[PDB]
């Protein structure tokens, strides 16, 4: 795992 | 002990400055969790780097293309991957006529047209990538090495989980944007905007973050019925004037090239670049933390999310309380005012 700024 | 929960910005001196989690219990002993961010002004002598005109060969190698639906202060950002390009590849695009920032007086104004205009023409956020700016020797706030109790999961476990015990760098520009969100595991964040132009964000005191999440769920029904930690996915935008309009509390406060911003435990933020800026990032813990860490409610519908073993640090930390914790028996109930522990000392 890892952070993320975001999805989509 | 700010019982308005606004947003508190502080000065240190260099010798205040020099002790990172000692500065944190401080802050927190004046109420700065309270509205959830804080901002850090170091002292005019601190530098973490001396220049930074040798970065424009760093490679960005996963930016993304910020696409918005949605209208009346409700959308929805979906962060489209593009190819690797390098810092002058992006400062390139970023000042360009297509997508620098606009010409505006008041921060009033800035905020009203990135309302208006951020469904249109979608920006590309440098975001996300492993690495840190800081010189080796900088021995205060380095992003890199902050010597937080965070430090017990790579220490214990070996464990890396990048962005959150590692640094990530951000290369903004006019527009990009950040989603609502408490940090993974609900930890602290620690934000410094190496250069360029402001970043701007908006904050719900933690005590209020339920009263968030339940309007978040009400706006978007079918987001939340198919993940409970919804928001965690990062796509989710409101307006200041809808939270105003439900009645739900909240601050804002723009960060200044050299400034640092601290979110804590369970505080809900979002925010915007103004243009071409670059800021660096990570996550950390206090003993307060533990708590939070214990009851954060995590995104169980998308693969390889983060998740954090509590268990060394209730061993550690709340040894009385492990057994109980282990049979599921912990009822503990946070108090969101209650500043950590290692604030005693500035409280005596
Ligand atoms: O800078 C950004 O894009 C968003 N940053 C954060 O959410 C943080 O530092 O906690
Ligand atoms: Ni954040
Ligand atoms: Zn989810």
């Amino acid at each position: 795992a890892r952070k993320s700024t975001g999805g989509k | 002990l700010n019982p308005s929960a606004r947003i508190m910005t502080f000065y240190p001196t260099m010798e205040e400055f020099r002790n990172f989690s000692r500065y944190i219990a401080y802050i927190e002993s004046q109420g700065a969790h309270r509205a959830g961010l804080a901002k850090v002004v170091p002292p005019k002598e601190w530098k973490p780097r001396a220049s930074y005109d040798d970065i424009d060969d760093l490679v960005i190698p996963a930016p993304i293309q910020q696409l918005v639906t949605g209208q009346s202060g409700l959308f929805t950002q979906y962060n489209i991957q593009k190819k690797a390009m390098t810092v002058r590849e992006f400062r390139k695009i970023a000042n360009s006529d297509k997508y620098c920032t606009p010409r505006y007086s008041e921060f009033e104004e800035l905020e009203r047209k990135y309302w208006k205009n951020l469904t249109f023409n979608p920006p590309i956020y440098g975001a996300d990538v492993n690495g840190t700016l800081y010189e080796k020797h900088v021995d205060e706030w380095n992003i890199g090495r902050l010597r937080t109790i965070l430090d017990l999961v790579e220490k214990e476990s070996g464990i890396t989980i990048e962005g959150v015990n590692t640094p990530y760098l951000y290369f903004g520009m006019w527009k990009t944007s950040f989603a609502w969100h408490t940090e993974d595991m609900d930890l602290y964040s620690i934000n410094y905007l190496h250069f360029g132009e402001p970043k701007s964000w908006y904050s719900v005191p933690p005590e209020h973050g339920k009263r968030l999440e339940r309007l978040a769920k009400g706006f978007f029904p079918g987001s939340a019925q198919s993940c409970e930690a919804f928001l965690r996915h990062k796509m989710t935008l409101i307006s200041p004037l809808m939270l105003k309009k439900y009645g739900i509390p909240f601050d804002k406060v723009t960060q200044e090239a050299g400034e640092f911003m601290i979110t804590f435990p369970y505080g809900y933020h979002a925010g915007f670049n103004h243009g071409f800026n670059c800021a660096e990032s990570t996550n950390f813990a206090t003993r307060r933390w533990i708590e939070y860490g214990k009851q954060a409610v995590l995104c169980s519908c998308r693969k390889d999310m983060v998740k954090i073993s509590m268990d060394v640090f209730v061993r550690k930390f709340q040894p009385e309380r492990y057994k109980l914790w282990k049979a599921g028996k912990d009822n503990t109930v946070i108090d969101h005012t209650l500043p950590t522990p290692e604030a005693a000392e500035f409280l005596k």
